[PDB]
């Protein structure tokens, strides 16, 4: 019943818009509705993880201050009880620092809508 | 048994075909001679005096570009022999004197063969302390090539081109002496189809592309293998593109295809997907207008449409698809909307055509090749149109023509420019009566020659019978014949099912069987069994609303017969889901849109007319997802796996299937239906689409539709006199749909016959006049 | 065999890998073959090195272990046939003529397109005594990369065996423990290995961006 | 842009139509970039510049 | 060559290419953009660099890049002897050791 | 942080001007570097530059007493867990100058290898080009940062900060779509 809230982390408002575009108000229609939060700051995404409250972190690893890989580790160090996170990764290569994250998943660059929306099901069931 | 001759190059022996030339011997065995006049496909000239070697036996270096091989001849090239190098040298450095010094501004910097061939072949620095000659740069020969004849040097390449390979003599070897220079007559525009390929035969910047003027250089270009998705030729082609925009697309290597050449079309027209009609998300319809919607809305919304639609739902595939994509839509109808209503022919068509296509077309692949048409005695084209429809079939022809005196019989209204350059003769009919001089022609000895051959193009089909009296020629004579559609999908479409009775591999719907075999290859209980509606059939039932949803994967309604009645069927429909690339009609009234990615962005393999395989990974790395993965996915949310996540499954499922290899579906066998008589200011419209036409594909790109052709109504001496008018003056040909004006021009047709281009600006012949080939339209002046 | 190592043929002039921007040039076929066995009369001390190295060793073993010489740009290169790799390092270490005590490594090379022996192991040897140096040459299929580790003669090449391993595979059997030394043990994959794609990303640019080089054109 | 190692340099071309001209000849640099945070200073791109359009001056 | 703008071509140079040599300017539009193109062949050179024999085997397949460049860098070689050099000595004596050894991780992992 | 909960007004700034030049002051780099381009901070160091001038020279050896992490170098994949690591064991207030174009962006080394940029792993205060940089420019950039550290906010101006930055990061377009004037 509770509107899952998704953290979308993203310098760049186009992957966040891509995100959101996969992803709508239900992944599926079994699945609860679906509230979006965007976030273009590191600070900003690690407060908003600091008050909770969120079922899901999709952190670009491709942001340009603060890397989302970086957010992943920093937020699995910090938060207690922390939301799964998934991260978007810039190249085939880094899938080994998206193991290091601790991400729950990764998603290459670009993204591919029904991989994310795969994805992000898994994580939340 | 082919003649070996040998002969020593340099102080290696090696053995070749008598006739070879001895620069391509020396290729064979790895020696580089430096040559610019020399090419393989054109008949060799000895201009540029490039490719000099020294001979035993020759008091004169001896062009090897020109020189045939012979049993005991010994070749001594720059590498082990002083005097070739020094004539070699000197020939470069008398090629360098008058170039310009344009490299770093020449297009052809990077990739320029003189470059290369100074660097590798000349001095290191000039002696040439007089004035160069110069021209004007650059001029401007057509709307897509210019030309800087100050680079040229002269190897009459793009000449020797436009003659030999292409029947178009538009430009030629002007002037004499130091002031000769390439060029056009005086305005006349090189008016070629193929005229790109004298921009890629140039050896140097003197011919260039004005589109990839200044894009790039050849190192910033990311740079991958294709094929054309335009026609059915199946082109192999190199697509260059630079920060995720295709630059320019050259013709690629496939000797089996294509060669080296392209038509315009292919090398230009990849700008459709760039022109902001683009769709970039999955659209909705609420309250009317078509909005944005996430990719898990649409997908349900369709789903919840398509399930509500039960099994009243149409499937119309379009000729665009690839192969895979095809028989993901022939898979994802059959398996997911249980219905056998799935048409690629978004075109005229008939029943004959389908039922031709099942029995002769379907699963008998390789059949006839191009290196078959090089050779064939007798070439019979019917409602074909080598040069407006598979220009690259029209340069085999030609190539045939001029090598192995190939003999081109065309059942066509008039000489088109494509038939005279192919010195081909016509049969002159009406469209309609093409039955009648097919069963004519069973007694022509021409076609009972071994190896003869008919090529049938698809707008055969609009003419009732004519298939099947092809056919029954072909049986008659023993001339294979080989159908020839114009989009590039259409034969993969017909190889992966897309049709109302077919099955993947041409297993016929018709045989239990067949469907047995298929339902377990898809690991489904059982195919639908009732007859599949064609194109015309879906959009008449959709128009009385008798259809509950569509399922239109990149169709152009305007090419359909009755642009009218497809409007109106798709808005009638209750619900429509499109899987489109581009804002079209059916997006317009769609209730569901889903974005597919163009050919550049994604994987696959298209099927040329010959039925071989033409596959192509995507050159742009991009979100964009194939008709295939949507279509997938749909099945997904509607709960019924398709098994297709991605063009390797699609292959590899349908590779599994194979061919039917059973029962061949029985012959068309249809009857030549009577022609429709026209009266007094009445003609019969023939028509066929021209290369560059109003194409939807070709949009983006003004100089290639400037390079188009002039549209004109053809018409018979007699039949303009009766209806009043002259020839250049403007001419209507209407119906009760509407009306088409166009310049006149007399062509000696049959009498009472009209010919208008079927989709050139200002023609658009099913949009206008609602009309095909071969129907009855009123003619008049002004 | 005998003929020179054909490592890759490449078609067309000009060097281009694709299809070519010009049309007419790319029937050129030349074949791109490292040097061949020399001929016996090595030059300097190679003829001494080569007549010792085939006195210590039998005949029938020299047959067996030698598969090539190459005298190029005046140094010597022994394409030594695998398995017996072991015995003619120890020949080489130990005999006091040849007395090559210092290996000085491993270098890992690829050849995709060279048939059976995709895979090169080069040893730089060098006698501070007899101040000398050759190299010695190994290949391994591609489908077998494995090759005798020299651990036992020539202590140096562990983490050089281990580095080897690490870019390109090179199974060094007998090593005492052939783990990855540069990647991260759980790295997927063998760097340098021609197959595996160089792993850059695109150069960032006001409305643009660059490939890395390994996507876009070269003329090789 | 060609020799740059670190493919730190962006540059297209365009023509100096008559209207408009910024440079001699009939091709200039119209968008021209250079990525400072790719750029190792190697000087490969003044060596190459075959019109000295581009120098390396000593402000750091 | 440098003037008041800075550092770049000598105009000398660009004289020579845009102006007066059509060979010039082609020898340098190539031997700057894609370069020479190296004998196919196998070579290795040994240099003394300061802590050693810096080695590079280099195979050139004829193209004008390198097929294979590899260097034998001293340093990686020499940090083999640290397990010789600090066993059975202090922290404090490792410290000297390595020190000695004088490692230049740039060249040992390259 | 005591100095967090003390409300806005004159108080607040004041604390807030005091920490600023105190902390741009006093800043100890970690000793971390790596690559090449520590021999360039070790040249800064050096007599002929001094970055003692600037309080920075105790380039602190453990984490814990760092307040500036100059990347300088480049950080390979395996090192990256490492570098975080360092960085994380730092405490606050941190900041991390990612010195060199390798550190920055990857630089030249675009390949599997190394990480492209030192912020795919620890926020990036001030980039740094160079290749590598000379000891001026390391200076330059290290008194850019003074410049950033001194108008550091604290407590709710903290916080308002972070709002404001957030809305005004949201809607910059990205640079792939800065396409002024090409083709
Ligand atoms: C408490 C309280 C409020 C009380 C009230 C009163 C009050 C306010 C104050 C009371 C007094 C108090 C408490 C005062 C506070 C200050 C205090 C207590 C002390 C702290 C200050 C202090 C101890 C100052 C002096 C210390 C000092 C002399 C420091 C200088 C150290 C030096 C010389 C450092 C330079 C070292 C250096 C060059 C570092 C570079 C090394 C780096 C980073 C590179 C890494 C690196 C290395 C190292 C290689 O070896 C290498 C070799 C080859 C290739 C690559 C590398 C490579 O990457
Ligand atoms: N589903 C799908 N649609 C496509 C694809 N490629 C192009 N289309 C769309 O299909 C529509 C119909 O194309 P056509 O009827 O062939 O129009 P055209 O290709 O420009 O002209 P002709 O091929 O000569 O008839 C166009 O509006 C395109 O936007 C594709 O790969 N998949
Ligand atoms: S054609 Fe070749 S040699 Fe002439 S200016 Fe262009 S790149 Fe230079
Ligand atoms: S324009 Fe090009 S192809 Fe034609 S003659 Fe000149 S150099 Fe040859
Ligand atoms: S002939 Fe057909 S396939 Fe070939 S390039 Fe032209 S449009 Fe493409
Ligand atoms: S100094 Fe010039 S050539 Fe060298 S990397 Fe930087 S931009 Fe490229
Ligand atoms: S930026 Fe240059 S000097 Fe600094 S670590 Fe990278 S390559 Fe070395
Ligand atoms: S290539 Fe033979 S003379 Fe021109």
């Amino acid at each position: 019943s509770a509107p899952l809230r998704i953290l979308v982390y993203s310098d760049n408002p186009r992957t966040r818009e891509q995100v959101r575009l996969a992803l709508g108000k239900r992944i599926h229609p079994e699945l609860p509705e679906i509230e979006y939060v965007d976030v273009a700051t590191a600070p900003m995404a690690i407060s908003q993880m600091d008050a909770g409250g969120f079922d899901l972190a999709i952190l670009d690893g491709e942001a340009t201050p603060a890397g989302g890989m970086g957010v992943a580790k920093q937020v699995k160090d910090e938060i207690d009880d922390c939301p799964p996170i998934l991260v978007l990764t810039g190249r085939a290569d880094d899938a080994w620092l998206a193991k290091w994250s601790r991400a729950e998943a990764a998603v290459p660059h670009p993204i591919d809508p029904i991989r994310l929306s795969d994805a992000v099901v898994s994580l939340l069931r | 048994p082919v003649e070996m001759v040998s002969l020593t190059i340099d102080d290696h022996e090696i053995s070749v075909p008598k006739g070879t030339l001895l620069i391509r011997a020396a290729e064979l065995m790895g020696i580089q001679i430096p040559r610019f006049c020399d090419h393989p496909l054109l008949d060799p000239v000895g201009a540029c005096r490039q490719c000099l070697v020294e001979v035993e036996g020759q008091r004169k270096p001896m062009a090897s570009c020109t020189t045939t091989v012979m049993p005991d001849m010994v070749v001594r090239t720059q590498f082990t022999s002083e005097a070739a190098d020094k004539a070699q040298r000197g020939v470069m450095e008398l090629l360098l004197i008058n170039h310009p010094l344009d490299c770093p501004i020449c297009d052809k910097g990077g990739e320029c063969p003189l470059q290369n061939q100074a660097m590798s072949n000349g001095r290191p620095e000039t002696r040439f302390e007089d004035v160069k000659r110069t021209f004007p740069k650059p001029i401007s020969i057509s709307s897509q090539v210019l030309l800087d004849r100050e680079r040229c040097v002269l190897c009459a390449r793009c000449t020797r081109f436009s003659s030999q390979i292409a029947g178009d003599p538009f430009i030629d070897l002007m002037e004499r002496g130091a002031l000769q220079q390439v060029g056009i007559g005086q305005d006349k525009p090189f008016q070629s189809y193929f005229s790109g390929n004298t921009v890629q035969i140039c050896p140097v910047g003197a011919l260039t592309g004005t589109a990839y003027r200044f894009r790039a250089r050849p190192f910033d270009l990311v740079s991958s293998p294709s094929v054309c998705e335009h026609c059915a030729s199946g082109c192999a082609q190199r697509t260059d593109h630079r920060r995720g925009k295709v630059l320019r697309r050259l013709a690629g290597d496939e000797p089996e295809v294509n060669e080296e050449w392209n038509c315009d079309k292919g090398r230009w027209a990849f700008t459709y997907a760039t022109v902001g009609d683009r769709i970039t998300t999955p659209m909705l319809r609420d309250g009317g207008v078509l909005r944005p919607a996430s990719w898990s809305e649409a997908l349900t919304v369709a789903a919840a449409g398509l399930l509500t639609a039960a099994g009243s739902t149409g499937v119309l595939v379009g000729g665009r698809c690839t192969v895979e994509d095809a028989y993901a839509y022939a898979k994802f109808a059959r398996m997911v909307l249980n219905t056998n209503d799935v048409d690629f022919r978004a075109r005229p068509h008939s029943a004959e055509e389908a039922e031709f296509l099942a029995a002769h077309v379907a699963g008998q692949t390789m059949g006839l090749r191009y290196a078959e048409l090089e050779n064939a005695p007798t070439v019979l084209l019917a409602g074909f149109e080598p040069e407006e429809e598979s220009p690259i079939v029209f340069l085999r022809l030609r190539k045939g023509v001029r090598k192995n005196g190939v003999q081109v019989v065309a059942v066509a209204p008039w000489a088109s420019r494509g038939l005279t350059k192919l010195a081909g003769t016509v049969v002159p009919t009406v469209p309609g009566d093409e039955p009648a001089a097919l069963d004519g022609m069973h007694d022509d000895d021409r076609l009972r020659r071994p190896g003869a051959v008919i090529l049938v193009g698809e707008r055969l089909a609009t003419s009732p019978g004519a298939l099947s009296a092809a056919v029954r020629l072909a049986a008659a004579t023993g001339a294979r014949l080989a159908w020839i559609p114009r989009r590039a999908g259409e034969r993969g479409a017909i190889e992966a099912g897309a049709l109302p009775n077919l099955l993947p591999g041409g297993r016929p719907v018709d045989d239990a069987d067949a469907r047995a075999e298929v339902a377990r290859a898809w690991y489904i209980s059982a195919l639908p069994e009732a007859p599949g509606r064609d194109t015309a059939a879906i959009l008449s039932t959709a128009a009385s609303g008798h259809l509950a949803a569509l399922l239109v994967g990149g169709v152009e309604l305007g090419d359909l017969p009755d642009p009218e009645l497809a409007v109106a069927a798709v808005r009638t429909t209750p619900f429509v889901v499109s899987l489109e690339l581009r804002e079209s009609a059916v997006t317009e009234l769609a209730d569901v849109v889903f974005p597919v990615a163009p050919v550049v962005e994604k994987a696959g393999s298209f099927l040329n007319w010959e039925g071989r395989p033409r596959p192509f990974a995507p050159s742009l790395k991009t979100n964009a997802i194939p008709d295939l993965r949507v279509l997938h996915y749909l099945a997904d949310e509607i709960g019924v796996d398709l098994a297709l996540p991605t063009a390797e499954a699609a292959d590899a499922e349908l590779a599994q299937l194979g061919t039917w290899g059973g029962a061949r579906p029985p012959a068309p066998t249809a009857p030549p239906t009577a022609r429709p008589e026209a009266g007094s200011g009445q003609a019969v419209l023939a028509s066929w689409r021209m290369l560059l036409d109003a194409g939807r594909l070709q949009d983006g790109e003004p100089h290639l539709a400037g390079t188009a052709v002039r549209p004109v109504a053809r018409m018979s001496a007699a039949t303009a006199a009766g209806i009043g008018a002259s020839d250049g003056a403007p001419v209507t040909v209407s119906t009760e749909r509407g009306a088409v004006t166009l310049p006149l021009a007399v062509t000696d047709m049959p009498d009472g016959v009209v010919w208008l281009p079927m989709n050139s600006p200002g023609s658009a012949v099913h949009q206008r006049l609602g009309v095909t080939a071969g129907a009855v339209v009123s003619i008049g002046a002004g | 065999g005998d003929e020179p190592e054909i490592i890759a043929v490449r078609r067309g002039m000009f060097g281009n890998r694709d299809t070519g921007d010009t049309s007419g040039y790319g029937r050129l076929v030349r074949p791109v073959a490292l040097p061949g066995s020399t001929p016996r009369p090595y030059g300097g001390y190679f003829d001494a090195v080569m007549d010792r190295l085939a006195e210590v060793l039998g005949e029938e073993r020299y047959a067996m272990s030698i598969e090539r010489v190459v005298v190029y740009r005046d140094q010597l290169t022994i394409e030594v046939s695998r398995v017996q790799l072991p015995a003619v390092a120890s020949v080489l270490r130990d005999d006091p003529d040849l007395r090559f005590e210092l290996c000085l490594g491993v270098s890992g090379v690829h050849y995709p397109e060279d048939t059976g022996r995709e895979l090169h192991a080069v040893y730089p040897l060098m006698s501070i005594t007899h101040n000398r140096r050759i190299q010695l040459e190994v290949a391994a299929p591609d489908a077998d990369p494995h090759i005798p580790s020299l651990y036992a003669v020539y202590p140096t090449t562990d983490w050089h065996e281990r580095e080897t391993y690490d870019f390109f595979g090179i199974i060094f059997d007998g090593h005492p423990s052939l783990t990855r030394i540069e990647m991260p043990d759980d790295w997927e994959g063998h760097p340098q290995r021609k197959d595996y794609p160089l792993g850059g990303i695109p150069v960032e640019y006001h409305g643009a961006q660059i490939p890395p080089p390994d996507q876009r054109r070269s003329y090789s | 842009a060609w020799a740059c190692p670190a493919d730190a340099i962006y540059v297209e071309g365009a023509d100096n139509t008559a209207d408009e001209r910024y440079s001699p000849g009939e091709r200039y640099g119209r968008v021209y970039q250079i990525n400072y945070l790719r750029c190792i200073g190697c000087g490969l791109c003044i060596e190459a510049c075959p019109t000295r359009a581009l120098t390396m001056t000593t402000e750091y | 060559k440098l003037g008041p703008d800075g550092l770049g071509n000598s105009p000398e140079h660009i004289a020579k290419i845009m102006g007066r040599s059509m060979e010039g300017l082609i020898h340098h539009f190539k031997l700057v953009t894609e370069g020479i193109r190296v004998p196919p062949g196998q070579v290795y050179v040994a240099v003394e660099s300061p802590r050693g024999e810096l080695g590079v085997h280099m195979v050139s397949d004829g193209g004008t890049r390198p097929y294979r460049v590899h260097y034998r860098d001293p340093s990686f070689t020499n940090l083999q002897a640290v397990a010789a050099t600090c066993e059975g000595g202090m922290v404090a004596d490792a410290i000297a050791a390595v020190a000695s050894i004088d490692p230049v991780m740039g060249g040992v992992d390259r | 942080g005591l100095e967090e909960r003390l409300p806005g007004g004159i108080l607040l700034s004041t604390v807030e001007t005091v920490a600023g030049y105190v902390r741009k002051g006093s800043l100890w780099p970690a000793t971390f570097g790596l690559a090449c381009c520590a021999i360039e901070m070790m040249s800064t160091a050096g007599p002929r530059f001094d970055i003692a001038r600037f309080g920075m020279e105790r380039f602190s050896a453990t984490p814990r007493q760092a307040d500036l992490m100059i990347v300088a170098g480049r950080v390979s994949q395996k090192m990256a867990p490492v570098l975080r690591q360092i960085y994380d064991q730092m405490v606050e207030p941190k900041w991390v100058l990612a010195m060199g174009v390798c550190a920055s962006s990857g630089g030249m080394f675009n390949n599997y290898a190394v990480v492209q940029g030192v912020d795919h792993v620890v926020p990036v205060d001030i980039y740094l080009p160079g290749c590598p940089p000379r000891p001026e420019m390391l200076l330059h950039a290290i008194l850019k940062l003074h410049d950033k550290i001194q108008q550091m906010p604290l407590g709710v101006n903290r916080e308002e900060a972070i709002r404001e930055a957030e809305q005004a990061a949201l809607a910059v377009p990205p640079t792939i779509e800065l396409k002024g004037l090409l083709r």
